């Protein structure tokens, strides 16, 4: 990322309620790309959109996932090292196709657009697209 | 397939877009050029700077085509046939780019539809834009 | 859309596969696990070693489904209905992986059909595997 | 690439007639993915697969492209630096969507499989997949 890009990322993330945005992004992933529900068989009712979005276990996991994402924004020059441990986790224990990381990235971008409206300008989006691509790349990196 | 609920959601959302459709199409293109720069390779003759009237005019065409698709959501292949010919045999835009524009159309709608862009409507709009993309690439080979 | 020539080409080429259809399915799966290791995430409790009964058995299942498809090339949605249900509702394999298996099936055919794998047949086989993939992901949402 | 993967690539490539494989790979690209013909309006008759495959201008460009690919195999540890200015050229002057590089890489793998048959084993394929992905990434890297 460039300096203008990092500045745009940091400026918008200062306004982000990570717990709330994370539950919203994970819930929307499950609604929009419902095959992603395969990883959440124990999470209870996922039968309708309102049930997915209101599901406390979805919300709690979304908070965990975006919390780690948030932590990574402090290390934008070393995403591979920052997420290596989670990459191996997601391969070795969780068996998660890294394509899921790319889907979640584009849902998060839609959530940011929806929440922030005009403030999520085209240059801000372009910076966040680089971030979510980089995080997905980093989380995929230890797969083999 | 687009379900009855999907078509209802699409008509509802695109109806709320109403007369802003053209502006939103331009914005979606701008978002695409900045977020996915490889897509600029299809417009080497354009000024692609912010506010470009060439991007505005193309945005209007893209949006009007989507308005026409929504109006023909039950018989979209025929409505879009001329555009399927154009993209398959003259423009020859690689099919991967339609997902990029579709994502940016979805982001643009999200940024303008605080109430309407519910999770369900999001899902329907994503299916709808994928279906438009499928029709537009259906004659490529 | 599969042209008449596509159907002729696919029928002739898969006809030559004949009794090896099973073996070639197994080899296609091994090519995909090695070239595209993320696909292994769908086989976590599965003996993926070279020559395993499980990869052989699954390769046969895949190949027999393709034989079914070729035989019903004019009506693949109906011929593959149970399999499209299964992938959409239970297996839930991300759609991007069908392009990977398709490429590896195509490579397997190229390696085993020296006489048949002309440029035109290559195109037809690529379209056919893409059409099968489309049918198998048609019910995902 | 591992040392054995490098060895597998070089040993197979030492058996390749680069002119022939390049002409066929570009011809098959234009046949299998006919929208790629958009760059070659000046090349004459592309009306049938036989016309494309027999087209002398298609063959000539295939020789040039695959020759550069071939020479690049001496720099597998520095593909990005090797192809940087060619990346810039393809972006800036030629307006070539980098997806074309990925399609050509997949056609090349199919040509190698057809030409070498059983010698093009699953592990040899995996090595070449890393190669064609790396070249495509190197040629895409300067796009902005
Ligand atoms: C930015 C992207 C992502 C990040 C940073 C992330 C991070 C995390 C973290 C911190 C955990 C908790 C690990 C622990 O137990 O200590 C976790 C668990 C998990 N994640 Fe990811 N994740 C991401 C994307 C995804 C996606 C897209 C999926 C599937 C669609 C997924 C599936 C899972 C599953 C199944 C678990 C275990 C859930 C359970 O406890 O039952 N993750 N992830
Ligand atoms: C929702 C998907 C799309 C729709 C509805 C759409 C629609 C259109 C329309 C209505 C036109 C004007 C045709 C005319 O003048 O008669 C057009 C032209 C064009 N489109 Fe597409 N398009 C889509 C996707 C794409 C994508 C993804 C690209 C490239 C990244 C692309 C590149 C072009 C180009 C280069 C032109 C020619 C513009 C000019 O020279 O004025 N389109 N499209
Ligand atoms: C040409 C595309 C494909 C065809 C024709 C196909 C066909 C089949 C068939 C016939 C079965 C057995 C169903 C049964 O026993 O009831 C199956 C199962 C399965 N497929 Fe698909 N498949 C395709 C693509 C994929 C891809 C791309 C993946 C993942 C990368 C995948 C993952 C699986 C898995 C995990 C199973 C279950 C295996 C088992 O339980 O032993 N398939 N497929
Ligand atoms: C392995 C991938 C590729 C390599 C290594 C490569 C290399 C080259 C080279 C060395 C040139 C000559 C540049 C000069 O001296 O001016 C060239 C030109 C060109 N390439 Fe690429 N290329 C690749 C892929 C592609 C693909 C897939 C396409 C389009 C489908 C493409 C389109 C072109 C065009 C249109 C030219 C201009 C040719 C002319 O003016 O006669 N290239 N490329
Ligand atoms: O070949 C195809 N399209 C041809 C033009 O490329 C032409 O329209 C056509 C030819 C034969 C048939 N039916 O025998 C239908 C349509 C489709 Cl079917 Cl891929």
């Amino acid at each position: 990322l460039t300096p203008e890009e990092k500045s745009a990322v940091t400026a918008l993330w200062g306004k982000v309620n990570v717990d709330e945005v994370g539950g919203e992004a994970l819930g929307r992933l499950l609604v929009v790309y419902p095959w992603t529900q395969r990883f959440f068989e124990s999470f209870g009712d996922l039968s309708t959109p309102d049930a997915v979005m209101g599901n406390p276990k979805v919300k709690a996991h979304g908070k965990k996932v975006l919390g780690a994402f948030s932590d990574g924004l402090a290390h934008l020059d070393n995403l591979k090292g920052t997420f290596a441990t989670l990459s191996e986790l997601h391969c070795d224990k969780l068996h998660v196709d890294p394509e899921n990381f790319r889907l979640l990235g584009n849902v998060l971008v839609c959530v940011l657009a929806h929440h922030f409206g005009k403030e999520f300008t085209p240059p801000v989006q372009a910076a966040y697209q680089k971030v979510v691509a980089g995080v997905a790349n980093a989380l995929a990196h230890k797969y083999h | 397939v687009l379900s009855p609920a999907d078509k209802t959601n699409v008509k509802a959302a695109w109806g709320k877009v109403g007369a802003h459709a053209g502006e939103y199409g331009a914005e979606a293109l701008e978002r695409m050029f900045l977020s996915f720069p490889t897509t600029k390779t299809y417009f080497p003759h354009f000024d692609l700077s912010h506010g470009s009237a060439q991007v505005k005019g193309h945005g209007k065409k893209v949006a009007d085509a989507l308005t026409n698709a929504v109006a023909h959501v039950d018989d979209m292949p025929n409505a879009l046939s001329a555009l399927s010919d154009l993209h398959a045999h003259k423009l020859r835009v690689d099919p991967v780019n339609f997902k990029l524009l579709s994502h940016c159309l979805l982001v643009t709608l999200a940024a303008h539809l605080p109430a309407e862009f519910t999770p369900a409507v999001h899902a329907s709009l994503d299916k709808f834009l994928a279906s438009v993309s499928t029709v537009l690439t259906s004659k490529y080979r």
